């Protein structure tokens, strides 16, 4: 009656918990696209001057 | 009694669950689109690559 | 008890599973990542030493 609640409270703790974690890969994985974003952009600027002279 | 804030708790719980898999499908597609640039690259690199030892042999 | 014991009793089950099968969604996104980052730095070590010199 009593002690069903206080599991229920604690249970509610953990899925809280499992969340806020699932939270935080979402945030590091968009700062990590960010990242490859800017790195794909240098990338392609490295490579235009490389392919041009060889356009021959 | 704490019966009724379980509830509530549990319905906020529910909406960020929510917005999770939301961002779970947008950055799907984000990596989708990465993957795609980044095979265009990773030909062209090789071009170069080809191109320029061909280059070398003569 | 209003049987609101039941449905959250359910809830948590329920969310439960959402969680895990969320948690699994992420490991699989996590890795597209790296390999991303993988292959990424390794086009980047190709081209760096051929840069300066074309």
């Amino acid at each position: 009656w009593d002690r069903t609640l206080i599991e229920n409270g604690e249970k509610i703790t953990s899925l809280h918990r499992e969340v806020e974690k699932v939270k935080l890969d979402q945030k590091r994985l968009d700062q990590e696209l960010d990242f490859i974003l800017s790195q794909q952009k240098e990338l392609e600027d490295l490579l235009s001057p490389l392919e041009e002279s060889v356009k021959e | 009694h704490m019966t009724k804030q379980h509830q509530t708790r549990l319905d906020i719980i529910s909406e960020d669950i929510s917005e999770l898999q939301k961002n779970q499908t947008t950055t799907m597609a984000k990596i989708a689109q990465y993957k795609r640039k980044l095979m265009d690259l990773s030909h062209r690199t090789l071009q170069v690559l080809i191109k320029q030892e061909i280059q070398r042999k003569s």
